[PDB]
RNA sequence: GCAUCUUUAGCUCAGUUGGUAGAGCAAAUGACUCUUAAUCAUUGGGUCGGGGGUUCGAGCCCCUCAAGAUGCACCA
RNA sequence: UUGUCUAGCGAGACUGCUAAUGCAAAUUGGAGGAAGGAAGGGAUGACGUCAAAUCAUCAUGCCCCUUAUGUCUAGGGCUGCAAACGUGCUACAAUGGCCAAUACAAACAGUCGCCAGCUUGUAAAAGUGAGCAAAUCUGUAAAGUUGGUCUCAGUUCGGAUUGAGGGCUGCAAUUCGUCCUCAUGAAGUCGGAAUCACUAGUAAUCGCGAAUCAGCUAUGUCGCGGUGAAUACGUUCUCG
RNA sequence: GGUACACGAAAAACCUUACCUAGACUUGACAUCCUUGGCAAAAUUAUGGAAACAUAAUGGAGGUUAACCGAGUGACAGGU
């Protein structure tokens, strides 16, 4: 009913590690419209990562985020009762975006201390495929695999 | 601790410890703190007898925390033994100042005791 | 009860705080523009006829 | 609340009647419409009939009621029980 | 026949087991709507069937009447 | 820090040129350009529907009152309270609380006003008192940056409620003004079924100003700027 | 209902205010038309007053009545 495809704003290459994706996660953890605060929080977590993992922070972040990225997406389609789900291949842009959203969402709920250490622990906990974001990705993948039959019918 | 019947947390700084006393808040705690010259940021556990007597003396000079409860109590009785309309308004557990009582002011009325709204069969 | 209030407003009261401002064309008491001495619904009629110099419609 | 320099406030019509009424021994209730007058030390011992809006409620001032306003010791509205709507 | 119960605003019924009465409809009044219905509020309206007696005091407890209904005999 | 800035006039963007395909309007891409195909926003809202709203802005047919349903004044009331709903504010916190230093706006307003500085005061404020009828003078910008501290607790969260002492306006602050200081420290640790707004300087958020106004828990309304996102695959479902 | 509910109200202590209780007024607080004069209304100080309002005071700008200050006077004014 729209017939028009929306434009896209630039993603911007990061200002430090020159890895665009850093700016996206900065915008994701944004709250109260504070660009400054969010950068500080995030950047402090890489420094904590250095102190702990003794490795390059960008490499660790990619290894965490790339591992969290899902493959199948389940779209709800109700006909008569409940909804029979439909697994579809998500685009590359949405793949990174969904990964970042989950990373932030489970990070602001951990039992840890200041969100710097909170968010730092989640990414390091996701580089070894054992965390909270991993479980979410595992669950949707298993649900899609179970509902493989209705994948052919979408709409 | 040792200051009267109050037990100020032992692992907490003194300027917040004084607030834990009933008659001493935060601003007045700082007044005692500055007047006694005892430096803040000094954990009460790492404090000596020399400070524990001076602080007690100034606290005793100020209004006793135990007497304030009876002071407020005498004042309410003083307000009710006069027969003031404000006393009456304080009497029936209602806002004493000018606060509205139509749809709000539940902090003085406790939990809600839901009754039955009128029946509208239409007109 | 309109005419009596209009006359009383013109008359000086016995206290300074007793004096209020009422529209000078009609007798409406609330929503009176002190910048023009004209209430909101007389200012519309006057503005739409050109009686007040410079009050044009706004585009911002 | 009320400033210091200003002090207290009586309409001075209530003050004049009270001075006249205290000198006269056979005092009777004083009919005052001034709920705005603060109770002054000299008022002590007299009785007033403050206009609640409908009638004149009688208040006997004491050495304790001193300080507040004369209309504060009388009511204006009355509410004692609701009624089940349904 | 007998023993038993009932008679309570215009109608159908609670009254409490002694300090003198309400409930639900009907009627009216408003509110409410273009106006009604409905709704909603409010509301007047009693010879407690008629007399006697007890009690300081009887719708209330005991008798006699007036009008009906019950259960026990149209002799097992 | 010499060409900002302010406001008069004008130029500029016209599918004007090119490529594709269409008869033609026209669609898409490219070039140059500050701006490209309604460049963003505003004013501008057809006949009519709902006997939609207003006799309480005003005007008016008709009906009604005429020593009263008209008039003046004092006091009370519009601020009630077993309750329910709507719209907002403040929160339940370390993307934070408190303290210190400190950088960067636009718009608007102002002579019963804006009020600089100074003196007093724990403070609201008072006294003195220039300057400004205003691109001149005045109305402290806050978030933001750095440092110290709290170390996750119903707390240095949260501020309700309550008691006392003060300041301002005003005849007058009890019914029923707000501000400051002190004292206390309700609920509340992300909120059930179900719902609302929003497609870029937008949502979210931080301050500033004006209107009515002697004063006002306007947290409302109308404006101005600071920071500043995420997403749109598609019309199967949903509302119009 | 959507198209009411931080709406009329861009400011309810007095005033606003249209409501209630009281204390007061009657061609009236305000206006015209008519016979008729202007040699005032204000404001304020007294006393009684809740204040309306009364009784006494400086008797007042002005311009000879212009506007208004009135008398008389019935049509009427007035109604949120
Ligand atoms: C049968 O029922 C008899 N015993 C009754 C006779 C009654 C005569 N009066
Ligand atoms: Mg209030
Ligand atoms: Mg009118
Ligand atoms: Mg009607
Ligand atoms: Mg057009
Ligand atoms: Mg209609
Ligand atoms: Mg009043
Ligand atoms: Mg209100
Ligand atoms: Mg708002
Ligand atoms: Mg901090
Ligand atoms: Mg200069
Ligand atoms: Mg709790
Ligand atoms: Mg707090
Ligand atoms: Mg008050
Ligand atoms: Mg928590
Ligand atoms: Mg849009
Ligand atoms: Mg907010
Ligand atoms: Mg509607
Ligand atoms: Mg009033
Ligand atoms: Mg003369
Ligand atoms: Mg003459
Ligand atoms: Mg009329
Ligand atoms: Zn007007």
């Amino acid at each position: 009913m729209r017939k028009n495809r929306a434009p896209k704003r630039t993603v911007l290459p990061d200002p430090v590690f020159n890895n665009t994706l850093v700016t996206r996660i900065i915008n994701v953890i944004m709250e109260d419209g504070k660009k400054g605060l969010a950068q500080r929080i995030l950047y402090g977590a890489f420094d904590l990562i250095e102190q702990r993992t003794k490795e390059k922070p960008l490499t660790v972040f990619e290894r965490a985020v790339g591992n969290v990225m899902p493959r199948l997406e389940l779209r709800v389609r109700r006909i008569a009762g409940s909804n029979y789900q439909v697994p579809t291949e998500v685009p590359q842009d949405r793949k990174i975006a969904l990964a970042l959203r989950w990373i932030a969402m489970f990070a602001r709920k951990r039992h840890e201390k200041t969100m710097l250490e909170k968010i730092a622990n989640e990414i390091i906990d996701a580089s070894n495929n054992t965390g909270a974001a991993i479980k979410k990705k595992d669950d949707t993948h298993k649900m899609a695999e179970a509902n493989k039959a209705f994948a052919h019918m979408r709409w | 601790a040792r200051i009267l019947g109050i037990d100020i947390p032992n692992q907490k700084r003194i300027e917040i410890a004084l607030t834990y006393i009933f008659g001493i808040g935060l601003s007045r705690s700082q007044a005692i703190l500055k007047q006694a010259n005892i430096n803040p940021d000094k954990r009460v556990k790492d404090l000596t007898e020399e400070e524990f007597v001076a602080i007690r003396n100034v606290a005793s000079a100020y209004k006793i925390e135990g007497d304030l409860r009876r002071e407020i109590a005498l004042n309410i009785k003083h307000l009710s033994e006069i027969g003031a309309w404000r006393g009456l308004r304080h009497r029936k557990n209602l806002p004493v100042r000018g606060q509205r009582t139509r749809t709000n002011a539940r902090t003085r009325k406790g939990p809600r005791k839901t009754v039955a709204n009128k029946k509208i069969e239409s007109k | 009860a309109k005419k009596s209030l209009k006359v009383k407003q013109t008359r000086i009261p016995k206290f300074a705080v007793r004096a209020y401002t009422r529209c000078q064309r009609c007798g409406r008491a609330r929503a009176v523009l002190s910048h023009f001495g004209v209430c909101r619904l007389c200012f519309r009629e006057l503005a739409y006829a050109g009686a007040i110099p410079g009050v044009k419609k706004a585009s911002w | 609340s009320r400033s210091a320099k200003k002090g207290a406030f009586v309409d001075a019509h209530l003050l004049k009647k009270v001075i006249d009424m205290n000198k006269q021994e056979k005092k009777r209730p004083i009919k005052t419409w001034s709920r705005r007058s603060t109770i002054f030390p000299e008022f002590v011992g007299n009785t007033f009939a403050v206009h609640n809006g409908k009638t004149f409620i009688n208040v006997y001032v004491t050495d304790d009621m001193v300080g507040h306003k004369l209309g504060e010791f009388s009511p204006t509205r009355n509410f004692k029980q609701h009624t089940a709507n349904r």
